[PDB]
């Protein structure tokens, strides 16, 4: 199921290669060394709401 | 924007709004990048000349966030028609960078393959806008936003009068009176994401605004992203 079972864990991009999931990140974010989460460069990240 | 809700401090903060001569809003776009933004071709006919407002919530009043950009570039889609509105996209390059802030900020632009699996299988996508608040109505002078959920093709497709190419989606309700309309043209539709609001559509045309039977018709996004792309250089 991977990129189907629910995004295969991935904060945003999932991709399936060869039979595992294989996550990514919109410009902007850095996957985590978990290579699931997106971790945003800079300030104000794109799709973020602002809070300041 | 016909029912919904404002949008309040910090929520829809990729919302531009393209400004004639007069300073009136006539279409909306979304916050791409500091130097680009995203809206409709056919909003381009609109006005001469025009301006983009990023950062406005209430046009009635000066809040300190609010920022006019003039247009460098203007990069229509070649491909684009007025008589179907097939291919109803532009970006446009701006002169001075944006510097994003509260109520400024971009929206993420998405994969592809990702998107249309993910994103436009979700329930909703979440549409905005100054535009009209009923068919007839005068523009909102408060940035508006509407849940919208996305609409099977084939019933969008016998819904229609008009022709729904491959490059448009649906989105609204069937009698429910909620609908994008007049002025949001241009505008974003986004889909949420664990908390991250991605470019989805952008505000087409609709055959009035929340008529019963009828949808909201929005330009398929990501049909375009290599194209966006490109045009970002
Ligand atoms: C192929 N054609 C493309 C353009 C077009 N416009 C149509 C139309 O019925 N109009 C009335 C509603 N309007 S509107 O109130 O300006 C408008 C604009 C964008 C909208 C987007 C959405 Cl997603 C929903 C309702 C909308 C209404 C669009 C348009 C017009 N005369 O300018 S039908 C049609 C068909
Ligand atoms: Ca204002
Ligand atoms: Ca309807």
């Amino acid at each position: 199921k991977l990129c189907s079972l629910d995004n295969g864990d991935c904060d945003q991009f999932c991709h399936e290669e060869q039979n595992s999931v294989v996550c990514s990140c919109a410009r902007g974010y850095t996957l985590a060394d978990n290579g699931k989460a997106c971790i945003p460069t800079g300030p104000y990240p794109c799709g973020k709401q602002t809070l300041e | 924007i016909v029912g919904g809700q404002e949008c309040k401090d910090g929520e829809c903060p990729w919302q531009a709004l393209l400004i004639n001569e007069e300073n009136e809003g006539f279409c909306g776009g979304t916050i791409l990048s500091e130097f680009y933004i995203l809206t409709a071709a056919h909003c381009l006919y609109q006005a001469k000349r025009f301006k983009v407002r990023v950062g406005d919530r209430n046009t009635e009043q000066e809040e300190g966030g609010e920022a006019v950009h003039e247009v460098e570039v203007v990069i229509k889609h070649n491909r684009f028609t007025k008589e179907t509105y097939d291919f109803d996209i532009a970006v446009l390059r701006l002169k001075t960078p944006i510097t994003f802030r509260m109520n400024v900020a971009p929206a993420c632009l998405p994969e592809r393959d990702w998107a249309e699996s993910t994103l436009m299988t979700q329930k909703t996508g979440i549409v905005s806008g100054f535009g009209r608040t009923h068919e007839k109505g005068r523009q909102s002078t408060r940035l508006k936003m509407l849940e919208v959920p996305y609409v099977d093709r084939n019933s969008c497709k016998l819904s229609s009068s008009f022709i729904i190419t491959q490059n448009m989606f649906c989105a609204g309700y069937d009698t429910k009176q909620e609908d994008a309309c007049q002025g949001d043209s241009g505008g974003p539709h986004v889909t949420r994401f664990k908390d991250t609001y991605f470019v989805t559509g952008i505000v087409s045309w609709g055959e009035g605004c929340a008529r019963k039977g009828k949808y909201g018709i929005y330009t398929k996004v990501t049909a375009f992203l290599k194209w966006i792309d490109r045009s970002m250089k």
